RNA sequence: UUAGGCGGCCACAGCGGUGGGGUUGCCUCCCGUACCCAUCCCGAACACGGAAGAUAAGCCCACCAGCGUUCCGGGGAGUACUGGAGUGCGCGAGCCUCUGGGAAACCCGGUUCGCCGCCACC
RNA sequence: AGUGCAAGAGCAAAAGAUAGCUUGACAGUGUUCUUCCCAACGAGGAACGCUGACGCGAAAGCGUGGUCUAGCGAACCAAUU
RNA sequence: CCUGUCAAACUCCAAACUUACAGACGCCGUUUGACGCGGGGAUUCCGGUGCGCGGGGUA
């Protein structure tokens, strides 16, 4: 890479298809998860806050408590165990 | 149920392919195993497709091979009718063979090593550089095609 | 059907597009209510570089205040046709514009469930000339 | 509409009925919403909760089914609003609902407004709602005094036939009084 | 310089003029020749078909086209035929003209990418194929071997 | 749902167009400014008070595919591209065979003129 | 379109414009991610909390500077609270 | 309206394929103790080649 910021090489993954453009629905920004649930991490290009580092987009972790309204999801980067602070807006229920 | 025979060695073959063969209980050239025809197994042989010879053998042939190259989970013991009868659910080799073919049991389940360590093909095989459709010995075979190989390596 | 289809005057905007005012006074008497400043956009050569800047005033008259005004304005104008909107409006003159439309216009001006008026329910240049011409004067 | 790249608003935005930015802020509380809505002739008050396939209304009150309790006056005024609020508020309590936040939709937060009147009613019914007392009407106007005094400048009945000529903020008391004990559907 | 230096399609497509400056103008004079006033209303239609994907410098395009059309004057300056070269030199080409240090070359030309089997030239003629000859000389000045193909013409 | 309120999915719902519907559950337009409130000027809007009129807007109901969108048949196409294998071919660029996958444009014909939830309601 | 400045990205009853009001560009202390994929490493950065005090709003709520990714600096010594 | 062409820093589309998690089968581990945790000792940080995909370069 020519630079090493968090958004390096994120043009695709953090951009919306022309039609999904604009403010997202509030239903999923308010969804409630329970400790133990499996959730898919995917940043919503439309939602500014509650994001996590673009490198984890695609990960599927486990909800283990929360911090404020944001959730604390545990994942495994390669072989390293990591905890990720993320809001509902960027999480989906597995299955 | 297909008969799998490794015809190409490990040197230079992809590691993930080698592991697969290993998961199929074949760790040497000319070693053979019987595998059920399931989606999971199907995907496996496909990935192994270029270094093996497989096909559905005939009742007879399986019998000849079972008799000639089957072994207990441990030991020299010849697997003959008597052995089959005094150790398995069936009464004789034919009975075992049929059950295998109809995928009702497996060589392990009956206390037999999952591997039939065959002999080098008498008269030689068709080449390990081309597939069957090309006159080679690699890939899927005919029941008659697998039988010849298996019988040559009996 | 009619009654709710027949035209009506909705606001008459009287504005003096000066270039920098004392003019409000006359608009106040000519209409009958306070005028509003007219700020401008963009910086331009007519020493009009100031963005927020009084550069004229206007006055939007509704109901009687509008008629009682047109009952002298119109007479001071001759023109008609071509000088009419495609929506049945027209400006003459110091400017004096007359916005015309039919009974259910609020549907497009309210907050809740607002909706654009259907081309069919719009007012045509012709249907406009009729209404007005039919009120103390002549067309073309 | 124009092309594959065109962006069509969410239905309820097209219909100019839901303010989604406000809705999201509303849902933040995690409490039931006290939906205060009006019509040219009536006033509605619902207690909505979030649901898998959409909102769930656990209790509601309409200015029309107000008569069902002895209302004999118009239903698009302040006294009406308050009462519908209190009515829905009560049915709410019955439902086991204890607190809510006020959703006034696309209406304006004007002081002494009917939506705030609705809010006052729901509060008195016993519902716990984040509010501000001095944004509410001064009780008398809630009662309908502003209208009684307006008919004082009579000369012609403010009410076409309807009931009374000089109107009744008292009829208001009689009703509130009624709703505060027993009766069906409460 | 030799065609050997640029005739292969091994490099990435380089055509974004928004990121490339100083690109030499093309030597290709025209793309439409003959009676361009008329539309393809002819009996016969022959085409010059390139048989290998290659890059053809605007250099070769112009020499090949001239050699074909300049010859199609076996029919006259205002003869009855229309000649078309359908490809355009989009691919910008460089040269490293220090040694291999900072070797990203400087724009020196343009070339058109043609894949095997495309037709680079298409002429329209009445049963009067002098064009077939205008192409024996045309594929004479372009890198690939070529195939002279006739389309509407069962007049053999 | 003989017209309502809050929504979910966010064009299958958009754009355009036709027909039908109201002494009332109703929604509207509509009528009107003493009040709460309101316009840097206007009761336009916002807010409040109210029914003389209307179904012309909106809205609801029925329907039209010309445009846009979704999905499907047949054709393009097992074509383009591609994971695995080859002492197959080619001066080479590159191609071919076996094996596991598999498109886009476009054309023709269907589909789509929203679906679903909760509450309230001759 | 605009949103201070590269480029890419976000944004329409707004993240833009106008008006008004306000100083949350607040003190304290953390969690996590990043810096440094995996996988150890400082300063820096960010996200998300809590305690305290405040601003605005009817209220939910929003404000841990500017929509996001650049604008930064160890020990020793000095000056400052 | 017709007609001729393109894109590493274009995209209405869109693979093969790579990849997170889960279940199944396989293989493995529970005297050969896997997965993992803690600690001791290193070497190493001139690499090369084939094949696939590359970026530069006439090569
Ligand atoms: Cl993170
Ligand atoms: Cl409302
Ligand atoms: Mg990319
Ligand atoms: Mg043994
Ligand atoms: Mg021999
Ligand atoms: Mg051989
Ligand atoms: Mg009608
Ligand atoms: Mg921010
Ligand atoms: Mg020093
Ligand atoms: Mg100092
Ligand atoms: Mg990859
Ligand atoms: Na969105
Ligand atoms: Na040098
Ligand atoms: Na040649
Ligand atoms: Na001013
Ligand atoms: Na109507
Ligand atoms: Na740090």
């Amino acid at each position: 890479p020519s630079s090493n910021g968090p958004l390096e090489g994120t043009r695709g993954k953090l951009k919306n298809k022309p039609r999904d453009r604009g403010t997202s629905p509030p239903q999923r920004a308010v969804e409630e998860f329970d400790d133990g649930e499996k959730v898919h991490l995917k940043i919503d290009p439309s939602v500014p806050n509650g994001r996590f580092h673009p490198r984890f987009d695609g990960q599927t972790g486990t909800v283990e408590g929360k911090q404020g309204d944001a959730y604390k999801v545990d994942i495994v980067d390669g072989g390293k165990e990591k905890t990720i602070i993320v809001t509902a807006a960027h999480l989906r229920r597995q299955e | 149920m297909h008969a799998l025979v490794q015809l190409r060695g490990e040197v230079n073959m992809h590691t993930d392919i080698q592991d697969t063969l290993e998961m199929l209980n074949i760790h040497h050239v000319n070693h053979c195993t019987l595998v059920p025809e399931t989606d999971a197994y199907r995907g496996m042989v496909a990935k192994v497709n270029d270094f093996v010879a497989f096909g559905e053998p005939s009742q007879e042939t399986l019998e000849t091979v079972l008799a000639t190259r089957a072994e207990p989970l441990e030991g020299d013991a010849d697997v003959d009718d008597e052995w089959v009868a005094e150790h398995t659910d069936y009464d004789d080799i034919s009975g075992l063979a049929f059950a295998l073919l109809s995928e009702e049991t497996t060589l392990r389940e009956q206390g037999l090593s999952p591997t039939l360590r065959l002999h080098p093909p008498r008269g030689g095989h068709d080449g390990v550089k081309h597939p069957v459709k090309e006159g080679g010995q690699l890939g899927k075979h005919d029941t008659e095609g697998i039988d010849d190989l298996l019988e040559a390596m009996r | 059907f009619h009654e709710m289809r027949e035209p009506r005057i909705e606001k008459v905007v009287v504005h003096m597009g000066i270039g920098h005012a004392n003019a409000e006074d006359i608009l106040g008497e000519i209409t009958g209510q306070m005028p509003v400043r007219t700020k401008a956009k963009r910086t331009v050569g007519e020493f009009d570089i100031r963005e927020g800047d009084p550069i004229g005033a206007k006055v939007t008259l509704r109901d009687e205040m509008a008629e009682e005004f047109l009952q002298t304005a119109l007479p001071l104008a001759e023109l008609a046709t071509s000088q009419f909107d495609d929506t049945g409006n027209f400006s003459f003159g110091l400017d004096v514009t007359v916005n015309l439309v039919r009974p259910g216009y609020r549907v497009a001006k309210r907050d809740k469930a607002s909706r654009s008026i259907p081309t069919k329910h719009r007012l045509n240049p012709a249907d406009a000339v009729a209404f007005i011409e039919s009120t103390y004067d002549v067309e073309v | 509409a124009t092309g594959p790249r065109y962006k069509v608003p969410m239905r309820r935005r097209r219909e100019a009925r839901t303010d989604y930015h406000q809705r999201l802020r509303l849902l933040k509380s995690g409490k039931p919403r006290l939906v205060a809505r009006k019509s040219n002739k009536h006033v509605r008050a619902q207690l909505v909760t979030l649901g898998p396939n959409g909102d769930d209304t656990l209790a509601s009150a309409h200015s029309s089914d107000l008569a069902e309790y002895g209302w004999e006056a118009p239903t698009g005024n302040m006294p009406s609003a308050y009462l519908t609020g209190l009515l829905a508020g009560l049915r709410a309590q019955e439902a086991g609902v204890e607190e809510a936040v006020l959703d006034i939709g696309l209406n304006s937060p004007t002081p002494g407004s009917k939506v705030f009147a609705i809010q006052e009613g729901a509060i008195d019914a016993g519902l716990d709602i984040p509010h501000n007392d001095d944004v509410l009407a001064d009780w008398q106007r809630t009662r309908g005094a502003h209208i009684a005094e307006y008919d004082e400048q009579l000369e012609e009945p403010l009410y076409s036939g309807d009931f009374d000529a000089a109107d009744l903020p008292e009829h208001f008391d009689e009703l509130r009084e009624t709703l505060l004990d027993g009766d069906i559907e409460l | 310089k030799p065609g050997a230096m640029y005739r292969n399609s091994s490099k990435p497509a380089y055509t974004r003029r928004e990121y490339i400056s100083g690109i030499p103008g093309k030597k290709i004079a025209q793309f439409d020749m003959g009676n361009n006033g008329a539309g393809p209303t002819y009996p016969a239609q022959v085409e010059l078909v390139v048989e290998k994907p290659v890059q053809i410098r605007h250099n070769a395009l112009e020499a090949a086209r001239v050699a074909a059309n300049r010859y199609v004057q076996n029919s006259g300056a205002a003869a009855n035929y229309k000649f078309r070269i359908r490809k355009f030199p989009f691919h910008v080409i460089r040269e490293n003209k220090d040694g291999m240090r900072a070797p990203f070359g400087k724009p020196v030309g343009t070339a058109a990418r043609v894949h095997g089997a495309n037709h680079i030239f298409i002429a329209w003629v009445n049963p009067d194929p002098n064009v077939e000859e205008a192409w024996r000389r045309a594929k004479m000045k372009v890198t690939p071997t070529i195939n002279i193909d006739s389309s509407p013409a069962g007049n053999a």
